[PDB]
Order: structure tokens, then sequence, then C-alpha cells
């Protein structure tokens, strides 16, 4: 319920209000660490075990959908233990820094963003699947409306648990931004705490990276089934000659969206382009189709284009082709609006700079 | 049963996780206030209309773009809040957040929230902002920005004073429902 109101309700006499907001926070997250250990069991047995043990689906596919659940419930219970040992020593938590360390830096640090990142890379794919399965398989979708049915889901479906990993791993800096206000400044474990902190930051930012790179892998894998570069293997000018065979999949994506071309005297063009690596690529949406067709080349080489941004226009920008061959290309460009004109900006120039 | 989800997206530290606390529980935090509120379904009437509504913190994403995303899918309600001490969360609203929101969201009703109004008469907070030249957003900016964006309502609250919490999540209801 509280600390104060629970264990030590004798001992909160004689400590100070920062002690005592002290081992509130650090109750926080001995509590919601052993909550979220919980949260992990009620998807290992509700969902993995019975859908594993019953075969709802095949086992290639439930791997992508829990790639490594008992591992991840071994992190998660191998510190809760830890836990529990240290507020065996006294309801009164001293140097908790050792802890923290022992789960977010160094080996430890490795361990864990590897395991969280196998676990997250994937669900926003296999999340879909499982949508997708609940419509067309009435065996799954009355697997799925009977396991949520039970008690200990508190009524959240599946795709709702799941993702609480992410979110959880979301909340160590903030717990741990909070446990530092409230610890004597000049301390090892002062120190020691804000070292962790910001190791949690970098794992974050590693899970993120994960997600980005799988989605994206999976995203350019099914742009590149959809993709028509015909016109472009014969075409009008060499400049757009040397990408008849492209290949998306060989590239990484830093950005992409909608995007409006100016082409000529009041005659627009409707795009979505691809911020590459190296390259900026101009489709149009057919249908159910993307076009490579020139003039003007679809393909920008990033390391010969400059970006100069409009005066009056705040939605538009423009891209001037580099290359002596190549005459005066540049490329005209409208964005969704002025906050949209500007995270384009941002990208490619970084992009560019980066080329 | 009628199952909605809300996502609560904005600025860090502009109020987002103290707002769902009080209202989920019907009462501002005496003792402590918790850092994490966890993904929680409330029950809430609105039209005598009862709904089970799926409440979920967006805290501690702020910084990493791709696992944001994670959590909009199937969402029936955003809500968006700034905090009127701080006029940088506000102008962060048609810069950052709405053309993500309408991204990954379409066609999702969005109610802007105006979050810690109960400082917009605070002497030490409007100094520090006439420190920098600003000054506490008044109610017509709030105004402006929603009709600006595309927001289904405005609303201004306070999780100190609780006034306005309870009104908040009808209108986010209500919205979800349309």
């Amino acid at each position: 319920q509280n600390w104060q109101h629970t264990v030590g309700k004798d001992v909160v006499a004689g400590l100070t209000q920062r002690e005592i907001d002290r081992q509130e926070v650090i109750n926080e997250l001995f509590v919601t660490e052993a909550s979220h250990l919980r949260t992990l069991r009620v998807l290992d047995l509700i969902f993995y075990q019975r859908m594993k043990k019953e075969n709802l689906m095949p086992r290639e596919e439930l791997a992508r959908l829990f790639p490594n659940l008992p591992e991840l419930i071994e992190i998660h219970n191998s510190w809760c233990e830890a836990m529990k040992k240290l507020r065996e020593e006294g309801p009164i938590i001293k140097e908790i820094s050792d802890l923290m360390l022992a789960r977010f830096d160094g080996p430890a640090r490795e361990e864990l963003q590897q395991v969280a990142a196998q676990f997250c890379s994937y669900q926003s794919i296999a999340l879909e699947l499982i949508k997708t399965k609940q419509r067309k398989e009435s065996r799954f979708q009355l697997f799925m409306q009977e396991a949520e049915s039970h008690p200990q889901c508190r009524r959240l479906q599946l795709r709702d648990l799941i993702i609480s990993e992410m979110q959880r791993l979301t909340k160590y800096p903030l717990l741990l931004e909070s446990i530092i206000k409230h610890t004597e400044g000049g301390t090892s474990e002062h120190e020691k705490l804000c070292r962790a902190r910001d190791q949690c930051r970098e794992i974050l930012k590693y899970v993120n990276e994960a997600v980005k790179q799988t989605e994206n892998r999976h995203r350019l894998e099914g742009y590149q089934k959809r993709l028509d570069a015909t016109a472009l293997e014969r075409a009008s000018n060499p400049l757009a000659a040397e990408f008849k065979s492209l290949d998306l999949t060989t590239r990484k994506m830093i950005h992409e969206g909608p995007l409006t071309w100016r082409i000529s005297k009041d005659k627009t063009l409707d795009l979505h382009v691809l911020l590459l690596e190296d390259l900026l690529v101009l489709l149009q949406k057919q249908d159910e189709k993307l076009l490579l067709k020139c003039t003007f080349s679809p393909v920008l080489k990033l390391n010969a284009v400059l970006i100069r941004s409009v005066a009056t226009d705040k939605r538009a920008f423009f891209i001037i082709c580099t290359s002596k061959l190549g005459p005066p290309q540049i490329y005209e460009l409208v964005a969704l609006t002025s906050s949209d004109k500007n995270t384009w900006m941002e990208l490619l120039e970084e992009a560019v700079r980066n080329a | 049963a009628i199952r909605k989800k809300l996502v609560i997206v904005g600025d860090g530290a502009c109020g987002k996780t103290c707002l769902l606390i009080v209202n989920s529980k019907d009462q501002f935090p005496e003792v402590y206030v918790p850092t994490v509120f966890e993904n929680y379904v409330a029950d809430i009437e609105v039209d005598g209309k009862q709904v089970e509504l799926a409440l979920w913190d967006t805290a501690g994403q702020e910084d990493y773009d791709r696992l944001r995303p994670l959590s909009y899918p199937d969402t029936d309600v955003i809500l968006m809040c700034f905090s009127i001490d701080s006029p940088d969360s506000l102008e962060n609203i048609p810069e950052k957040w709405t053309p993500e929101v309408k991204h990954f969201c379409p066609n999702v009703p969005i109610i802007l929230v105006g979050n810690k109004k109960d400082l917009r008469n605070d002497e030490h907070t409007r100094r520090e902002l006439a420190k920098m030249k600003q000054e506490p957003v008044k109610p017509e900016e709030g105004r402006d920005m929603a009709n600006r964006i595309g927001a289904f309502g405005y609303m201004e609250c306070s999780a100190k004073t609780k006034d306005g919490v309870r009104e908040v999540f009808e209108m986010a209801t209500r919205a979800a429902l349309q």
C-alpha cells in the first residue's frame, strides 16, 4: 500500500523527510518489479504454454511472438530475488547502488539489452499477425477470448500485456532519477546510481534501434515486391540507368513518408519518398505498386545534392543535384506541414552530411 | 461490454502520469506521488453508457521515436497534454506530437488537455517564465491550438486540486464512442 504505513511503522519516526521519500521510491521499484514478474508469468501461463502445448499456430510463428520468454522471466526473476534478499536485512534499505549496477552496468547490461531487444524487435509485426489470425481462424479467435477472459488478465488483452516489457524498461530511468533526487550527494552511492541511470538510457537506445531495424527491414522487404523499375532499364537519361536493378533490401532506411513534387508549371505529383543511407528515392504510389520512372532522375545520390530551404513556403524545400553532368536539375518538394518540412530538413542534412 | 483504448501523450514532466493517477483513484496522492502508472482498465459511465477504458501512459518514451509507436495501434482516443506552466510544451503540440499522432492514428480523435492550470496564477511560476520573456499559457491559446490541430475538445485541469480531471476523461470517452 505504502512504505510508511506498512513495513517500518515503528522506525518511521527517527527518519528525515529525504530519507523517507527515498525509501518510498525504493519500495515502488521493488513492488512494481514483482508486479511485472507477475505480468510476465501471466503471459507464460495463460498464453505461451497453452498456445504451445495445444498448437494454436506453427512453431515458427510462435517463435516470432515469444522469442525468449523464459530468459526474460529469468532476468527479472534473478533481480527480484536480489531485491528480496536486501529487503530482508532490514525494512530500511541502506545502499542500493550495487544492486542497480548488477542489472544495468557492464555484462549485466549486455545480457539485458540483448534479451529485451530480441523480445521486442519483432513484436509490432507479430501483433499484426495475431490480429489477422483472430479474423481468419475461428479456432484461434476462441482460444484468445477464452484466455483473456481469465481473471489474472485484469481484463486486458494479449496485445496490451505483451508490450509491458518495453514499458517496464522505460520506467527504470524515471525510477532511478527519483531515487537519485533523494540520495545524499557526494556519496559513492549517488555517483553509482547516476552511472546506472545513464546506462539505462543506453539500453533503451539499444532496444530503440533493434526495433527500428527489424521493423525497417521487414518494411523494405515489403516495398521491394511492389516495386516497378521497368521504365528504367531503357529510360531516357543514364542518370537513372544504373538503378534498374535497385533492391531496397541491401540499404538502410533513415526516414520515409509522403511528399508532393512541384515538377512543372503548375503540374504537381504525389510521391512517397524513402531516405536511405546513400540515396533519396522517389516512388509514386500507383495502387498496390511503387514506380521508379523519369528530364529528372528518380534516384538522387546523396553525396551529390544540396538542401535548400524556402522563404515564404513553410512546407516546401529544394534539393539540388550537384553533379556537373546532369544540368540544372532541381527538385522542389512539398511536405505535409511546417513540422514535417522541418523534420525532413534535419534528417536530410544529416544524411547528406554523412555522405 | 464496450472496450475502448486511451493513450495519453505529451512532453515529459508536464503532468501525464500525475493526471492518470488521480483519475483512476479519484483522489490526489497525499503521502507519496508514484512514478509508475501501469496499463489499467477503468470503468466509466457517460451518456448512460458503460465503458471499459484501457489507460496507457507513455511516460519514459519521449526520447525513443520507435518505441513510442508500439503504444499507438488500435487506439480509440488520444489525450495530448501540455503544461500551462510551460509554453514550450505547447508549441511542441503542433510541432512534435500531432504530426506523429495523425500518422500512427489516422482519424483517431484527439483531445487537447491543458495541465497544471492551478499555476496560471502562481507568482513563483509567473516569475520564472518572466525570466525568459514567457508567461503561463492563457485559455484562448489552448482553445486556439485545439481548433488548429483539429481536436475534438480542449480541456484544462489541475491534478493538484483534482479540478477538471473527471471532466477530462468523460470527454475522452465521449470521443471514443463517436
